[PDB]
């Protein structure tokens, strides 16, 4: 129906959560054993933390899931007061229930303040007997050690290609779509372990098609829908810097940046990534290139004039790769 | 397009991680050289003193009994005592005298002084009746005006040596303690008993009360007492308890507690129990510190460059925290001031987020918040490693400050303005309009040149009083 | 159902079981034995045993009167101006008959989260009713408590637990729990604890529950942090290409953020011993520069690559 | 009091040097309906603030010189008493970013909001270069949102650290330094109003060449030399330079002659004495570098190394908190190079 | 009131009237006649016709009287991501469509959804990954949020997923010159040959900067009262560009090589008031573009100029930085 593919292709059970396997196996062992300690699912966004907790909560709590599970979000307009109010009201009510272990899913807890995190730790300690928390976050360095020590941390890694491609195959056949192998490879390498990005780009590619029935999606379609540098453009810029004149290198760099709307930071990162694949005769080449490009990126972040920064990029690459020759 | 880069491809070798337990044993933390907690002797309790086996706190066990034991200069003691006696005698007669004392300053005995004066005046503890209005209660008009008016209007049921003391008159809530200064004014109009006000700062007190008190010479400043007298009092107190202690540790206790008799007495109440455990490190000793010459200038050049880079790192990362620290609710933030400005809120809502009344706006940056103790701080590690082997780094850490070199700038500008005004107002505004850097670099040094030139001709014998500016730069 | 965690199952119920800070713990034991407990502000890092110390001291001081003689106020409970002016004052004014020398204890745990006005109102309350009740704070940061409150209490600064005390209590727990231990595994537990004793107990429990025998590899499987040996190999490799490959594969592709990589690199380098002290401090300076650049906002892969390049230059040359 | 204050042009017509800029400002004040946001930049002591004040007077009136001092106290996260002298007027307001350090964003936005709470009020901002990037972004937001009631006139010695949008939405006005003849003319006017007995007019030219295009420095040197010799300037009368400049010259001499660690300790003590007298470290480094570059026992390579280390340590000074470390590192690197 | 800046006085009011940019205006008129747009993003040089195009789309979509109520430009401004942006967005969701006008019926489809404009809201202290996602889902039928961006460096794929990314192409010099000449003709701006090309050269394609510079030059010319055609020197002075004669003297001095001569020239040049950053930029233009210099020299001077510019941006003394840069270029 008229819904995004993100919600349509949500993992309705723990068997549909691909990529993350250690976490799913541990969670299944937890539910089979019955020991469900306080959980902290953290990692890069789109890894499948909310999907995992929703699937587990449904699997344990059947039909009563609606009343036995409260899904919070600290980023909303509540603050420490209303957030604490809701948690204590849900945890201390002991409503008429079939069993127990009311679950509270607090999403976006890295935005919770230090006092709020300490209060949440105290509330978790007080109501452990009847309420189990599965605090969710994206970065573990924004969480206080008090909250980090009262929950069983479960890091989520970016999904491996073997999985992303499996979900590609699953969504493609059901939605009647064709992905050319180069386009599929581009999408897999551009998602960077983000299944949500995959679904959004796939839906946009479906909408882009003049006839979304049998038209195959090409590489350029994905690289322009996501808004990312094509490998050909970065490679052309790199080869123009490496083997052409200063004026021609400047012309190619400016033309590519203007035509593709590409900032210099993305160009530097893509050039570094491409040059990683290639081998260099000398080592001072790599050392000087990495150091100079990092300095250029740091200066770009602070501010300046882009012409001198682009000239510095070209000169740094040229000097580094004339060191090897 | 292929646009192949003129570089051969690299075949990445396959990385494997099989770590022997011998490599795991290398993870043991090397013994830190920066850490150096040096212990002191255990306290030697002599005899069986009755004061040692007490049930009251040591700050209250050594409560002053006369006006000689309070840690306040005798001149101000006599002034306050005479003022209280004169107020008692004057208010006894039917009544130009408004009973009001502002006992401001940063001293400690700002409340026991009044109690000791009452004890001396009355001669007995039961005779005097001091009604202390502390911050632990609601000091609002509709909660205390009637009570204070009745107390200061009629006689206590029992010479009526009655007094009202307003402890901590500086910390006042906006909504909880509503109409407090109106209560003070109304009491001053219709009182027959003295009214003592104590604060740590005089800014919060309204200027009307300040002027009224200054007219009657009833504005007394409590200056902090030097650490020598505090140390002597502590030594005498410990002699009364008959407790031996090395004088170095007692000096450290006096120094680290900011010469606070109550804080020092609590610290001694803890750290002087009959146990064999060694004492607190107090002033940490040098971590085998050797502030050597460093031999070649290359080594000291590297050390100074590392120090400069570390200072840059500290300035860049000591105020950028990753955890969103909260803003205190009971602070005068501009949002709180504008929130109470809006009249849509009723009394009950204003009770929830009542703020302490202050004269300084509490601004804060939600992004540039100070680092939490558990967050990574490499600057501290570099500083503690460099200080452990070079003393001049630790000296440089406190040779200059932020409050210092700014108060010095203020005093230098004041001296410059005085010398300029002493010419044989317009400067006060226009030179202030001139940028601070300009005054620092050009105006003040040249004013010093003129001052030394005019001091030279005065010794030989267009401006007067040049010695102040001469002394400021020296 | 649930199994009691070793953090809670093996929590010290007496003050003697608490390890670390021997002088302060002994003095607290003497206070609990005799009485006349002064106002204290126990402060320090998380997990060193502050709240446990306060609760054990209160229990030993009171006994059967703990229920009606101790009022605990954490951050979950309300500690506003109204609470301080009514509940704490009424508890202080309460008439409870206790053995001589003993006093009621007002445990205000996490006092660093309390508002300033509540702290100001608490000052007169503790100064007036100090002959019947005694207050006890417990804060992670001691500077968040106002100077008027700190001038009426004996500030206690608990220090980080050393490796010896953590090893001793861990050996005790392993001995009463029948846990198969290896020297490398216990060393890994101490290394990952970093003075946080609760973290050490939790890591031991997780390792035993998951992989049985406590080897160092098993400990470094349940910490979800960059492997210290992998990071050491990345930093100390003589070939920059190998270090770059390690950073790309084992750290960046596995989801380790730049902050965790920088923290692990700094900790490993600080614990490194084969390199000279000057080289150690210079590599630490490079890591600090990289951490600064990350904090400014530039936490990309290229900054970590440049950090590795500078460390490689420093190691191979000079 | 000082001749740098009493003989300050208080009108657009009173402005003597840079007649083109005077005509431009007079034409700008000819229609007071619209003042574009002005960014007056140039060397120090060139009459930028004097011209801003004269323009504000010409639009409003002689009141723009009746200044009152409103002291504002602020508290940050670490509880520091941030105290500011906010020079105000019935028609204009004046602020200075450096006097509030890193936190120059919240204070600036609070003061500008307070101004906008009440044709237009012009706010003068001294040393806009010292503003942090976030504060400059806040100013950029203010210039567009609060354009109807607030007109920001910013005076900075260098416009390079200013962001691009601020320059794009401002009228860039450049103030070149006065020539030696113009400084001599101003000094001669001050003389003939103060009755200074010169033996010749060469003394004024010497003062102008010593001040290096700084009117304030030249006027202060005139006042000092006049009061020293009792209004009797002579050819033998030496130019009065401030004590810190002489101390910097002695420090450079010591650095050149003595290259040792103990010499570096003595240099650190000298730097501490200089910084304790409330002298900014940027000027100290500038004078130290330009006095080391003028030493006649040094070749080209050493001086190039001096300028390189000076640039590096100036960049570190702009991004550092403790200045003594940067200055001592510069001195140590200089001494290592001079070996 | 009577006076109006020419940047907004000549803003294109009709969507199709937007100069060049056919790839955008055609698809945008199709989406306007579709009676509903998805939340769209545009990228290009700041001042290439982003705000003008979105306001013109709203102009041909809603009514002029309906405009100031339906559109709230809660852009990167005083409005804060959630402190105000989200609060005002939800309070506007509490508000419905105002009275329908006359010409608005049938002529102006006036779709119920509202349009919220946020120019470069990515440069904000609030990172709303889903704080506005929820508010455009709960209020999709009653409002839409349009965003402005510079490059394709989009921050969060949520809240930026269903985006018709329009590439506002760089405005060609011919059409920009035509537009500026048209504005000059309307405002009777007397200009000789070379003013408009120079204005476009310093503004580097930024018509907003170009229009503001032209307005400032016209105001200065009226201030002088000569009535003569504006010269390129006045435009250069109104933008901060160092005159080419000074730059040629600088390059001659650094070709001379003497440290003392360079130091004296820099000392005499710091008194002129010309900024060091403009000197660095014009030295870059003179050196990197020139074909009379070796590749090694340009490679070294690129890093030298980059370091000098980076240090100058951090608020350091211009005298020391320019002296060091010129000396280092001399040693090259
Ligand atoms: N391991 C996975 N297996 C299957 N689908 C997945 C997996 N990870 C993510 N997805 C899909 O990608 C989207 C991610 O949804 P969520 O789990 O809610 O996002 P998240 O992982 O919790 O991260 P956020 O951004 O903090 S909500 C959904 O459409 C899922 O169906
Ligand atoms: N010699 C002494 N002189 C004064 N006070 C003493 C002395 N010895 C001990 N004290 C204690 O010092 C304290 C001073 O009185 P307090 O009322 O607690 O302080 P205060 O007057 O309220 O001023 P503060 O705490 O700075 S607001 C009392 O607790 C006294 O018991
Ligand atoms: N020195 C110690 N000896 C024995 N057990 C300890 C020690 N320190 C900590 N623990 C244990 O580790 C846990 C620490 O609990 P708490 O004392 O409440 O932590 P904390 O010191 O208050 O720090 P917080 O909770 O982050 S404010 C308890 O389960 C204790 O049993
Ligand atoms: N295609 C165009 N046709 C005519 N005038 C234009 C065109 N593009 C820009 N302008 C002029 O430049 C001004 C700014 O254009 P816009 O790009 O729409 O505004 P803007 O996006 O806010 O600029 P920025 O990004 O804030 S610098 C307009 O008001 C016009 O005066
Ligand atoms: N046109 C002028 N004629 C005479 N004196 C001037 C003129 N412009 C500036 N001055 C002198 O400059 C001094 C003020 O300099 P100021 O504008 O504060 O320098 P800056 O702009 O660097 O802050 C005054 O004392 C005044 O005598
Ligand atoms: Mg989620
Ligand atoms: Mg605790
Ligand atoms: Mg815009």
């Amino acid at each position: 129906e008229n819904l995004p593919w993100v919600e349509k292709y949500r993992p309705e059970t723990l068997d549909e959560v691909y990529g993350q396997n250690e976490v799913i196996t541990t969670v299944r062992k937890f539910v089979d054993e019955g020991k469900l300690p306080h959980l902290l699912f953290y990692g890069p966004p789109g890894t499948g933390k909310t999907s995992t907790i929703v699937a587990l909560a449904r699997e344990i709590y059947g039909k009563n899931y609606s009343n036995m599970v409260l899904e919070l979000n600290a980023s909303d307009d509540r603050g420490i007061d209303v957030v604490r109010n809701q948690i204590k009201d849900f945890a201390s009510t002991r409503q008429i229930f079939s069993k127990g272990f009311k679950l509270i899913i607090l999403d976006e807890a890295d935005a919770m303040t230090n006092a709020a995190q300490n209060a949440l730790r105290r509330v978790i300690e007080r109501y452990t007997k009847n309420t189990r928390f599965c605090v969710l976050a994206n970065y573990a360095h924004k969480l206080t050690p008090a909250l980090l020590s009262r929950c069983t941390r479960f890091r989520f890694q970016p999904l491996p290609q073997e999985a992303i491609e499996r979900r590609i195959a699953n969504v493609l056949v059901h939605e009647k779509l064709k992905l050319s192998p180069n386009a599929e490879k581009a999408l897999i390498e551009l998602s960077n372990g983000d299944m949500r990005r995959v679904l959004n780009v796939l839906q946009s590619c479906k909408a882009t098609l003049d006839n979304p029935d049998e038209d195959e999606i090409s590489d350029d379609v994905i690289y322009e829908c996501c808004g990312a540098p094509r490998p050909s453009d970065l490679k052309a810029v790199l080869k123009s810097i490496l083997e052409d004149d200063w004026g021609t290198a400047h012309y190619t760099l400016n033309k590519v940046r203007s035509a593709k709307g590409l900032a210099l930071i993305d160009l530097i990162e893509g050039i570094v990534k491409i040059l990683e694949d290639y081998e260099l005769q000398n080592e001072e080449t790599r050392v000087h290139l990495l150091t100079k490009l990092a300095d250029i990126e740091y200066s770009i972040s602070k501010g300046g004039n882009d012409q001198i920064q682009g000239s510095a990029v070209i000169g740094a690459i040229k000097a580094s790769f004339e060191n090897e020759t | 397009r292929s646009v192949d880069i003129p570089l051969p491809f690299r075949t990445i070798p396959p990385l494997n991680h099989n770590f022997l337990p011998s490599d795991y044993e290398s993870l043991k933390d090397k013994n830190s050289a920066s850490c150096i907690p040096v212990r002191y002797q255990a306290p030697v309790l002599l005899g069986t003193n009755i004061k040692r086996n007490t049930t009251l706190t040591w700050p209250q066990l050594f409560k002053p009994v006369t006006l000689k034991q309070v840690l306040i200069e005798p001149k101000l003691k006599l002034r306050i005592k005479n003022w209280i006696e004169t107020s008692f005698h004057t208010l006894e007669k039917p009544t130009e005298f408004v009973p009001l004392m502002i006992l401001h300053g940063n001293s400690i005995g700002k409340k026991t002084l009044i109690q000791t004066i009452m004890r001396e005046i009355a001669g007995d503890d039961n005779s005097y009746q001091i009604y202390e209005v502390n911050s632990n209660m609601n000091r609002s008009k509709k909660d205390l005006l009637d009570i204070l008016l009745d107390f200061t209007t009629t006689h206590y049921v029992k010479s009526d040596y009655g007094l009202v003391l307003f402890n901590d008159v500086d910390v006042l809530f906006k909504e909880h303690d509503r109409g407090y200064w109106a209560m003070i004014s109304k009491l001053c109009e219709f009182s027959r008993r003295p009214l003592v006000l104590t604060c740590k700062d005089l800014s919060l007190v309204p200027s009307e009360l300040i002027a009224l008190a200054s007219e009657q010479n009833s504005l007394f400043h409590t200056k902090k007492i030097s650490t020598s007298t505090v140390y002597a009092f502590l030594t005498k107190y410990l002699k009364s308890l008959e407790i031996e202690v090395c004088d170095d540790w007692l000096r450290d206790v006096v120094k680290q507690n900011n010469a606070d008799i109550r804080k020092c007495l609590m610290h001694l109440q803890f750290w002087c129990v009959d146990t064999e455990a060694d004492l607190i490190s107090s002033k940490n000793r040098l971590p085998v510190l050797t502030s050597t010459l460093g031999s070649s200038v290359k080594d000291i050049s590297q050390l100074t460059d590392l120090l400069s880079i570390n200072d840059v790192i500290g300035q860049a990362t000591l105020n950028r925290s990753m955890v969103r620290q909260e803003i205190d609710s009971t602070t005068m933030t501009p949002e709180k001031v504008n929130t109470f400005q809006d009249q849509n809120l009723d009394d009950e809502m204003k009770l929830k987020f009542d703020y302490v009344i202050d004269y300084k706006l509490h601004l804060n940056d939600p992004n540039r918040q100070p680092l939490l103790p558990f967050e990574l701080n490499i600057y501290q590690h570099i500083q503690e490693q460099l200080e452990a082997r070079y003393s001049y780094v630790r000296e440089a850490n406190h040779r200059l400050d932020n409050e210092y070199l700014v108060n010095r700038f203020k005093k230098m500008t004041e001296s410059t303005l005085n010398f300029l005004a002493s010419r044989i107002e317009n400067a006060e505004i226009d030179l202030l309009s001139a940028t601070t850097q300009q005054i620092k670099a050009e105006i003040n040094p040249f004013v010093f040149e003129i001052a030394k030139s005019d001091a030279n001709v005065k010794n030989e014998n267009f401006n007067a009083d040049p010695s102040i500016v001469v002394r400021k730069w020296e | 159902s649930l199994q009691l965690p070793w953090v809670e199952k093996y929590r010290p119920q007496v003050l003697s079981d608490i390890v670390g800070n021997k002088e302060t713990i002994d003095r607290l034991q003497q206070i609990a034995k005799d009485g006349n407990m002064p106002h204290m502000i126990i402060s320090g890092m998380p997990g060193i045993g502050k709240t446990t110390s306060v609760h054990c001291l209160a229990h030993e001081l009171l006994g059967r009167s703990y229920a009606d003689g101790v009022l605990e106020l954490n951050a979950s409970d309300d500690r506003g101006i109204d609470v301080v002016r009514n509940q704490i004052k009424h508890f202080a004014q309460k008439k409870l008959h206790l053995p001589p020398g003993k006093h009621k204890i007002v445990i205000l745990d996490e006092a660093d989260s309390m508002t300033a006005g509540a702290q100001q109102a608490l000052r007169r309350t503790m100064e007036l009713y100090s002959n019947s009740t005694r207050f006890a704070f417990a804060c992670n940061q001691s500077n968040k408590i106002i100077e008027p409150l700190q001038s009426r209490c004996a500030i206690l600064r608990y220090s980080k637990l050393s490796d010896e005390d953590v090893l001793k209590r861990l050996l005790q727990i392993i001995k009463l729990e029948d846990v198969k231990y290896t020297n490398d595994g216990l060393e890994a537990i101490i290394f990952t604890a970093e003075g946080d004793m609760r973290q050490a107990i939790n890591n031991l429990q997780s390792t035993v529950a998951g992989h049985g025998l406590v080897n160092a590899d098993n400990v470094f499987k349940i910490v979800d942090s960059p492997h210290p040996l992998i990071v050491k190999k990345m930093l100390l490799a003589s070939n920059l290409e190998d270090s770059i490959q390690i950073l790309r594969t084992d750290l960046w592709k596995k989801g380790y953020s730049s902050i965790d990589i920088v923290t692990t690199s700094f900790r490993v380098t600080k614990n490194l011993a084969q390199v000279k002290e000057s080289v150690r401090l210079e590599m630490i300076k490079e890591i600090g520069l990289t951490h600064m650049r990350i904090l400014e906002g530039v936490g990309t892969y290229l900054q970590l690559a440049s950090m590795l390049a500078k460390i490689h230059k420093l190691n191979n040359k000079a | 009091s000082l001749w740098v204050d009493k003989y300050r042009p208080k009108s657009l017509n009173a402005l003597s040097h840079n007649e083109e800029l005077t005509n431009f400002l007079k034409s700008l004040s000819d229609q007071p309906r619209d003042l574009p946001h002005l960014l007056l930049y140039g060397p120090n002591g060139t009459g930028k603030k004097t011209r801003c004040m004269a323009l504000l007077e010409s639009i409003f009136g002689p009141g723009v010189y009746r200044l009152k001092i409103d002291v504002r106290q602020f508290v940050t996260a670490s509880n520091r008493k941030l105290e500011l002298n906010v020079v105000s007027s019935p028609y204009h307001l004046e602020i200075t970013p450096s006097d509030m350090g890193n936190n120059d964003r919240i204070v600036i936005q609070e003061l500008l909001k307070e101004v906008a709470q009440m044709r237009y009020k012009c706010v003068i901002i001294n040393e806009a270069n010292s503003l942090t990037k976030d504060a400059q972004a806040a100013l950029r937001r203010t210039m567009e949102k609060y354009s109807k009631n607030i007109r920001l006139i910013m005076v900075c010695d260098s416009m390079s650290p200013i962001i691009a949008p601020i320059k794009s939405r401002c009228l860039l006005i450049r103030c070149p330094a006065p020539s030696d003849s113009e400084i001599s003319t101003i000094l001669s006017d001050v003389v003939t109003n103060e009755r200074i007995q010169l033996e010749t007019k060469d003394i004024l030219k010497r003062i102008a060449q010593a001040s290096n295009g700084n009117l304030r420095v030249s006027l202060l040197m005139l006042e000092s030399m006049a009061l020293n010799n009792e209004l009797a300037l002579k050819s033998s009368s030496p130019i009065i330079k401030p004590d810190w400049i002489i101390v910097i010259h002695k420090l450079t001499r010591k650095i050149v002659k003595e290259r040792s660690v103990n010499s570096l300790i003595e240099c650190r003590a000298v730097l501490y004495d200089l910084l304790a007298h409330c002298i900014p470290a940027n000027i100290i480094l500038k004078e130290l570098t330009f006095s080391l570059l003028d030493v006649e026992t040094l070749n080209t390579t050493n001086k190039s190394s001096i300028i390189e280390y000076s640039s590096v340590f100036d960049e570190r000074l702009s991004l550092g908190n403790k200045a003594i470390f940067h200055l001592e590192g510069f001195i140590a690197k200089v001494m290592c190079c001079l070996d | 009131l009577a006076q109006q800046p020419w940047v907004e006085k000549y803003r294109p009011k009709n969507l199709d009237e937007v100069t060049a940019q056919d790839h955008a205006v055609t698809v945008l008129k199709k989406t306007l006649k579709s009676a509903n747009l998805p939340h769209m993003l545009f990228y290009g040089p700041p001042g290439t016709g982003k705000t003008s195009t979105i306001l013109a789309l709203t102009k041909e979509l809603y009514g002029p009287d309906l405009m100031k109520s339906r559109i709230l430009e809660l852009n990167a401004s005083d409005e804060r991501g959630i402190s105000i942006v989200r609060e005002k967005v939800k309070n506007f969701a509490r508000l419905t469509v105002s009275k329908p006008s006359k010409h608005d019926l049938e002529n102006y489809p006036c779709p119920p959804y509202k349009i919220i404009i946020l120019d470069e809201a990515d440069s904000m202290t609030a990172d709303a990954q889903s704080a506005l996602r929820r508010t455009m889902e709960t209020y999709s039928g009653v409002t839409r949020f349009c965003l402005i961006c510079n490059y394709v460096t989009r921050i969060i794929d949520p809240l930026a997923s269903r985006c018709s990314k329009f590439r506002f192409k760089a405005l060609d010099a011919s059409n920009a010159i035509d537009r500026l000449r048209f504005i000059s003709e309307q405002e009777n701006v007397k200009c000789d040959d070379g003013v408009l090309e120079r204005i476009l050269d310093i503004s580097a394609g930024d018509l907003r900067r170009g229009i503001t510079l032209l307005q400032s030059a016209s105001k200065g010319a009226q201030y002088l009262g000569d009535g003569k055609n504006i010269t390129s020197t006045q435009v250069e002075e109104l933008a901060g560009v160092v005159p080419h004669d000074i730059l040629i003297e600088i390059v001659e001095k650094v070709k001379s090589g003497d440290f003392d001569e360079i130091k004296k020239y820099v000392n005499t040049f710091m008194k002129s008031g010309w900024s060091a950053a403009s000197v660095v930029n014009q030295l870059h233009e003179y050196y990197i573009t020139n074909d009379n210099f070796d590749t090694n020299f340009k490679n070294q001077i690129s890093w030298l100029l980059f370091t000098t510019d980076s240090r100058l941006n951090n608020g350091t003394n211009e005298h020391i930085q320019l002296l060091n840069l010129l000396v280092k270029i001399s040693q090259l």
